[PDB]
């Protein structure tokens, strides 16, 4: 612990109304989005930039990376029980919060320096000084803006919000892209609805133009839009599933309520862990096959081809894009589906064990708050939660994996995980707004 | 502005129009000066006076004697004079916990006397003051309800009677007053 | 197959959203998502000709 | 590098699509697109014309989108039309023409001037207001007035009018007037006096006094003062009725009465039921209006304002049958909305089904769900109030140990006035023929409204009787309000 | 809205016209009693003010203004006590209790004097027909 | 310590400074 006087936004001593909160969210989002569309001045990893919702060559190149890394490492240091945090004090919480900022800023500096010294921008002092100043300023702006949105002026976190915003922006761009591409045949829009109506207007042959713009084996079409909106509505329907068990109080008599147990209990974690693991292992196998040209173990793990591995475990773990590959190798399909479902389910189990939401923890919390089951005893709460929480979590993870593989096979405009994150964040916002009560 | 008298040493506001706070503060300061003129010791103690309390008690007893004489007018006059003297010629630095109970005891007798005589508005004002100054007893709510019923204020009468019953519900007079109030109000609306 | 039976028994116990609540839910989430999407799309498109002019 | 539209062959389709995606849903939605109120007609028949004229004083996007779509379609149909070649749909002159700096300057203007100024204005506007709905200066004035408020000074209507005369939101309306002008205007309004020239200001400030009086009531309840709250409710009544607070005011709030005759002739009628005790022509002879067609209107309006009467009142705890120490119960009221012309019905005639509470988890989880399902109250009868208002009931609870308010007053508005309709007119007080044993009297036809008040504070940790006092006053009429006591028998 | 300036005005008048000395002591006692009463009023109203502020129905500036007034009252009281010690040597332990008592005494006297005005407002509001001797003539 | 309006102000000022630097560099390269 240490004492530091750093710039910080103060939380309001009174609860912010809903309208001002919504306006603040909107304006902060607009500012953050404009910040991501401006390139640097002195200038002359696609997986991470698509996952971390950042782009190269602009002021948002570092993006939310320092904040997300600091938050992750601090959550890990909390989980490993090396901080000895004590909730009985209101000072250790502030110390942890300010430690987050003091590590985030130095990570900003380190990342910006290594980028400016090793990036493809060039070795040749004022130029690199200005470039480092731009990046550090943008990063501190976005981190303090996230702090502001989390302090109470916003609906919730800024990181998940920005992730959902980039996801929705990519979804909308995949359908309404004004960019054109002319390769031999002519100019065709890169978006779905634009090219659809364009072909409907200019071809003057409805029976042919309909089927011509409906399939579009090369570019996104209206069928993908219908599939993605359908799975979006299905996810919406699947979010209302919940187990409400009746609870009553004992210490403070007269407090009757319910404890909701949603279906997506883990709330989008196991799928993102599975995707990160698959991406990492695929990159590792690819780099390993690149280093060692041919070896017994290297040929056994995977044989890369056109990049898509073949006759290897990496080939087996490849996701499905369309029904053609589904009918191609039914063995690979039936092993990949089972693998992803089992991995997501066991990830859900391990996460409900780790994150302190286990049925034993819930029974302990009930004992502290004094809440009990409506028509059951006190020494049966733990045994009843053992009958509900694990099965609910496993089944929710299984359905999340099923929705993911379905979005992957149907070929929607975006990954199933991205849509899941977007709908989950927006549903959390809506649930908070409805529980609080507002326009 | 303000003028200062010399021979009387009284402070008066020479302004044409003055606020209420300024007026009451000037009056309080004049009272303090008049008390300091009479009191001789520089470091005076909050211990009350003796001759003043004796005169108050004597006037109170002379008023009370007229009750045995069945003289309800001179008795009330003497009691009012005694209350006025106790409120006027008593320095503010006297013990509050001693100045208050004597005032309460004299005001209760004055209340009973004016209620028996027939003067009701002054009685109601006195009960209101004594109840707002920090004295709550069922012997007061009954008289307040009686006065309100006499001067035809049925809603406040019922409210005060209900508040009185909410403290000592074992009273037999409060319940009869409540019954009479309910009947009067039902006739008042019916 | 027992796991599927337990999952179905659990789903039977859950509270499915009715049409009236589902309508408000979908309205809110769709309005929010469409709003953030059009904001992102407009911000992405407007800055392209501006970037061409300036840069 | 991209290639902009050079011959105007791709941006027309883009604009047409963008406009379609907006006009379609709008056209679709446009093509797609319980309580009897007997005063909605009788109000406009007695309001003066000066108020009507004042109240009167204070889709084409579809068509333009369609015509633009038609124009763009015609323009498209009039047109003539191995490595990849990317291109952008935007025209070339928009980036390469002489208006190249124009786009960047309008963009930087919209970014640097319009956004910060507008957002700062919005923030300053939303910060200076109170969550209740009043300005911060007015709230500070009311709080300061209540702070240095001598408990010796009695609360009256004139004092609250003087306090309202310091409303900061009135200065924004008329920066030329003074608080004394506001006081004089409000006095002329209550006493039904004409301002001559500032009538538009008087009506404005009277219409605005609603939120001001509600904020003052909330501040008074926050400071735990009952006399000020009662005075505020009475002053709200006096403002909405345009009549000074008098003992016989329920009879003066009627539309067509003359004080110089009524006060001088009769001095015993002070309520509405006492008035209805008289005969039909006797009422008109007493009020001195002598007009049958005009007497019917006043009789109908006087026989249609709600008078309250409790049936069962007690403390309820959700999920239990008795009050325990440190428990959180609420107040349950069973009122009977009646008119002063109907006689009283005994409590024994109640079928006991409307008073019993349903015992189900969904019902005892949120006890206010069944309350929030009652129909709203009709519009008030205030021919002198500028705007149109609905009825309202401000319920507040205090303690009986000292007489101090202990919670904010709940403003209830959902209530059924079915018992006031003209269908049950045989139930008259002047008949005195035991209308309980009538061929038209059906005890299941009378609906009994319910009122549930959250207590906001838990039960005391002690064990015994703790008396309370709940007061349910009206806000628009001078009817018979509720003032009852109830004690929680803490028994564990 | 205070008597603090009254003592200063009286002191300025004494510094020029050579007025009596007991009036200065009286004004000082009055200011002390008013400060004691205001401090007690603030101490009693602090929880209700805090509740109204947390409920979001009073604003933000008034909260900090009241918080500053909290210490302003204490500073005024300290100044009053310092001036009292300056005027009379070794008169600090008795002055405190004296002003403490005269506060309640003057509060009671004002509350009792107010009944004279309170008695006519009831007449005006309820339209009583009261002849002499306070009796009613209906 | 920091107010949200100050945050908006400094952010928009920074963006304006960046775009101003860009455009002045462009016009300087175009004229000179």
């Amino acid at each position: 612990p240490f004492e530091s006087f750093l710039p910080e936004v103060i939380a309001p001593e009174r609860k912010v109304p809903y309208n001002q909160k919504l306006i603040w969210t909107g304006v902060s989002l607009l500012i953050f989005l404009i910040l991501g569309q401006i390139p640097l001045y002195g200038i002359v990893l696609y997986w991470l930039r698509a996952m971390l919702a950042s782009n190269r060559g602009t002021l948002l190149e570092l993006g939310v990376s320092p904040i997300i890394t600091s938050s992750l490492i601090f959550q890990f240091l909390q989980g490993t029980q090396l901080l000895q945090i004590r909730p009985e004090s209101k000072q250790d919480r502030e110390l942890f919060q300010i430690a987050q900022k003091v590590c985030a800023i130095i990570l900003i500096l380190g990342q910006a320096l290594v980028v400016v010294m090793t990036g493809n921008y060039g070795a040749p002092l004022p130029i690199c000084l200005l470039l480092i100043f731009q990046l550090m300023f943008a990063s501190l702006i976005v981190m303090l803006l996230d702090e502001l949105l989390s302090k109470g002026y916003g609906l919730g976190s800024g990181i998940s919000l920005f992730i959902a915003t980039n996801i929705a922006e990519q979804i909308f761009w995949r359908a309404f892209a004004p960019t054109t591409v002319n390769s031999g045949r002519g100019k065709e829009f890169e978006g779905a609805v634009i090219a659809f109506f364009h072909l409907l207007a200019v071809r003057k042959d409805k029976k042919r133009a309909l089927v011509e713009a409906f399939y579009r084996t090369n570019l996104p079409n209206m069928f993908q839009v219908l599939m993605t909106v359908a799975i979006f509505l299905f996810v919406l329907y699947l979010q209302g599933f919940r187990y409400e068990l009746p609870i009553r109080s004992t210490k403070v008599r007269g407090q009757i309520g319910i404890y909701p147990i949603k279906l997506f209990y883990t709330s989008n974690t196991p799928i993102i862990l599975q995707s990160a693991l698959t991406s990492n292992i695929f990159l590792i196998s690819q780099i390993l096959f690149q280093k060692y040209p041919t070896n017994p173990l290297i040929r056994l793990i995977g044989v890369w081809g056109i990049q898509m591995a073949l006759s290897g475990l990496a080939y087996y773990i490849q996701p499905l894009m369309s029904l053609s590959e589904a009918l191609l190798d039914p063995i690979k399909t039936i092993v990949y589906i089972t693998f992803v479902l089992g991995s997501c389910a066991v990830f859900s189990k391990t996460w409900i064990e780790i994150s302190g939401t286990s049925p034993r923890d819930i029974a302990k919390q009930f004992k502290d708050q004094g809440m009990v089951i409506n028509g059951k005893r006190e020494t049966s709460i733990y045994r009843e939660l053992k009958k509900i929480i694990p099965t609910a979590a496993a089944f929710g993870g299984a359905t999340i994996g099923a929705l993911s593989v379905g979005s992957d096979l149907l070929g929607t405009l975006g990954s199933g995980a991205s849509i899941l994150l977007a709908t989950t964040t927006i549903y959390g916002y809506y649930e908070a707004a409805a529980k609080e009560g507002g326009f | 502005t303000l003028e200062y008298n010399a021979n009387s040493k009284l402070i008066t506001a020479s302004d044409a129009v003055v606020a209420l706070s300024t007026e009451t503060n000037i009056d309080q300061i004049n009272v303090l000066t008049t008390s300091l003129i009479g009191e001789t010791n520089p470091n005076f103690t909050p211990q009350p006076n003796e001759a003043l309390s004796k005169m108050i008690k004597g006037l109170f007893e002379s008023g009370m004697k007229n009750l045995q004489q069945k003289k309800l007018n001179e008795a009330l006059k003497n009691v009012s004079l005694a209350i006025e003297m106790a409120q006027r010629k008593r320095a503010p630095w006297e013990a509050f916990a001693i100045q208050l109970p004597e005032l309460h005891f004299m005001l209760r007798s004055k209340i009973d006397l004016c209620l028996i005589l027939g003067k009701h508005l002054e009685a109601l004002q006195d009960l209101d003051f004594l109840l707002g100054t920090g004295l709550i007893q069922p012997d007061v709510f009954v008289r307040k309800a009686d006065c309100l019923l006499k001067l035809r204020q049925w809603e406040e009468a019922r409210a005060t009677c209900e508040r009185g019953l909410a403290l000592a519900p074992e009273d037999m007079k409060l319940r009869a007053l409540l019954i009479e109030t309910a009947r009067n109000l039902a006739e008042y609306n019916g | 197959v027992e796991f599927v039976r337990e999952g179905t028994q659990f789903l039977a116990k859950c509270k499915k959203p009715d049409l009236k609540e589902y309508t408000k839910i979908v309205k809110a989430v769709g309005i929010g998502f469409i709003a953030v999407g059009i904001i992102g799309y407009a911000i992405k498109l407007i800055h392209i000709p501006i970037r061409y002019v300036i840069v | 590098n991209y290639e902009y539209d050079e011959a105007s062959e791709t941006w027309p389709s883009f604009i047409l699509t963008g406009l379609l995606m907006v006009v379609g849903p709008m056209t679709l939605l446009q093509i797609y697109q319980f309580n009897e109120e007997v005063f909605k007609n009788l109000n406009e028949e007695y309001t003066s014309d000066e108020i009507k004229q004042f109240r009167r004083k204070f889709n084409i996007i579809i068509i333009v989108g369609w015509i633009l779509v038609a124009i763009l379609l015609q323009r498209i149909n009039s047109n003539d039309a191995q490595s990849t070649s990317h291109g952008i749909a935007l025209p070339r002159f928009l980036v390469d023409g002489s208006a190249s700096p124009l786009l960047v300057v309008c963009y930087v203007a919209l970014l640097g001037l319009i956004l910060p100024y507008f957002v700062s204005r919005w923030w300053a506007r939303t910060q200076s207001y109170t969550k209740k709905g009043i300005h911060n200066v007015t709230a500070s004035n009311f709080v300061s007035n209540l702070v240095n408020y001598k408990p010796s000074e009695i609360v009256t209507t004139d004092l609250i009018l003087h306090w309202l005369s310091f409303a900061h939101e009135f200065k924004q309306f008329f920066p030329d007037l003074q608080p004394t002008d506001f006081e004089k205007l409000l006095q002329d309004h209550i006493n039904r006096r004409d301002s001559g020239k500032l009538n538009n200001a008087k009506f404005r400030i009277v219409a605005k006094c609603h939120s001001l009086l509600h904020g003052l009531l909330d501040i008074a309840c926050g400071f735990r003062n009952l006399d000020i709250a009662l005075g505020a409710i009475n002053t709200f009544k006096c403002i909405v009725q345009a009549v000074p607070l008098t003992p016989n005011c329920q009879i003066l709030q009627l539309p067509n009465v003359d004080k110089e005759h009524f006060i001088t002739k009769t001095g015993d009628i002070h309520t509405l039921g006492k008035l209805f005790t008289l005969e039909d022509a006797k009422i008109g002879e007493v009020l001195g209006i002598k007009d049958q067609a005009k007497l019917n209107e006043t009789l109908r309006v006087a026989s249609h304002i709600p008078n309250l009467k409790i049936i069962k009142a007690d403390f309820l705890v959700p999920g239990e049958n008795q009050v325990t120490p440190s428990s959180t119960p609420y107040i349950s009221l069973k009122v009977l909305v009646r008119s002063a012309k109907q006689p009283l019905i005994p409590t024994s005639l109640i079928p006991e089904e409307n008073l019993t509470e349903p015992q189900d988890f969904e019902s005892q989880r949120d006890p206010f769900a069944m309350m929030s399902k009652q129909p709203l109250v009709p519009y008030s009868f205030a021919p002198f109030f500028p705007t149109k208002r609905r009825g309202s009931w401000c319920c507040l609870v205090s303690s009986q140990k000292d007489g101090k308010i202990l919670q904010t007053p709940i403003i209830i508005e959902k209530l059924s006035y079915k018992n006031l309709n003209d269908d049950k007119d045989f139930f008259d007080k002047r008949i005195k023929m035991d209308l309980t044993k009538h061929e038209k009297f059906d005890i299941n036809d009378w609906e009994i409204g319910t009122i549930k008040i959250p207590l906001g504070q838990p039960a005391p940790e002690t064990v015994g009787d703790f008396f309370f006092r709940v007061i349910v006053k009206s806000t628009d009429y001078f009817t018979t309000d509720l003032d009852i006591t109830m004690n929680m028998k803490v028994r564990d | 809205n205070d008597a603090h300036d009254l003592y200063f005005q009286i002191k300025e008048m004494s510094e020029n016209e050579k007025i009596h000395e007991k009036v200065l002591k009286a004004a000082l006692l009055n200011r002390g009693a008013e400060s004691v009463r205001r401090s007690l009023k603030l101490k009693e109203l602090a929880p209700q003010i805090n509740l109204l502020y947390k409920n979001g129905s009073i604003g933000e500036d008034y909260w900090k203004r009241f918080e500053t007034e909290v210490k302003l009252i204490e500073l005024e009281f300290k100044d009053t006590l310092q001036e009292a010690e300056r005027l009379q040597p070794g008169w600090v332990q008795l002055f405190v209790m004296v002003c403490k008592e005269i506060c309640f005494n003057q509060a009671l006297s004002r509350r009792y004097q107010s009944i004279l005005k309170r008695k006519e407002v009831c007449i005006k509001e309820w339209e009583l027909k009261i002849n002499n001797d306070g009796r009613l003539v209906n | 310590r920091v107010d949200p309006l100050v945050v908006l102000f400094l952010a928009v000022g920074f963006i304006f400074s960046v775009v101003a630097l860009h455009v002045i560099s462009k016009v300087a390269g175009k004229l000179f």
